[PDB]
């Protein structure tokens, strides 16, 4: 009865508000607010300019 | 297209309807006419928003949106 | 764009300057308006053709290319 | 941007808010045009120098910076 709930695994999900920001080279790595939102998946990468 | 702002710079909410249209818009510094190539759908749920760059004299490379008078930026749907 | 026939269907061949407007072309039954809603470029080996169907009073779904009269075929390069 | 010159030629030093405009200054010979394409950032410490050439009628390539009239030293620094 009532055991306890050791993890929950997301097994199926779903993707809104997709955002993009980047910036010019030598101007640094640029940031998004929602970054510090944990319902955000988000990565940072390079791409030419 | 719905003209709303983003930390002081100009939002586009463009929806369906506007595919393949030059979209302008009134700003202090004159006319903005912003250029839109994009997966352009139906606004819902499933949107993506980025930006559209100033671009002057320069051709556009490795992207389907930009303004030739202020950056702004621009959102829509991609349901259908 | 260049108005052609497939098999004795109109066929549009559109090119980079006319993403964004609607298309207008005349037809025994009326006037004809397709719209394109399409990765639309420029005209190139890179074609793709397909057809836009007729569509009467029902929402488009899964589709970027219809005319409100008689269905036409489409082409366009994806070049840039 | 300040003009200023390195052995006999004309030298530029290129702030960050010229990035984007043509870059014009008179000399003995007519106006000089000399084109910056560069990371172009923040004059500082971090430096780059190099020489911007003269082009005739050939199209540039491997190259950010040339002018059309008489070659021309730039320096801008990197710094954001």
């Amino acid at each position: 009865k009532q055991p306890a709930t050791l993890r929950k695994y997301c097994i199926e999900a779903k993707l809104t508000n997709t955002t993009t920001e980047s910036r010019c080279p030598t101007q640094g790595e640029p940031s998004l607010n929602e970054e510090q939102d944990k319902r955000f998946v988000c990565k940072h990468s390079m791409v030419d300019r | 297209f719905h003209l709303t702002t983003r930390n002081g710079e100009p939002h586009m909410i463009v929806s369906r309807q506007e595919k393949g249209k030059s979209l302008l818009f009134k700003t202090e510094d004159g006319v903005n006419m912003c250029t839109l190539m994009a997966d352009l759908g139906e606004l819902c749920e499933d949107t993506i928003t980025y930006k559209c760059p100033l671009l002057r004299q320069n051709e556009p490379e490795d992207i389907d949106c930009w303004c030739n008078s202020t950056s702004t930026w621009v959102t829509y749907g991609t349901c259908t």
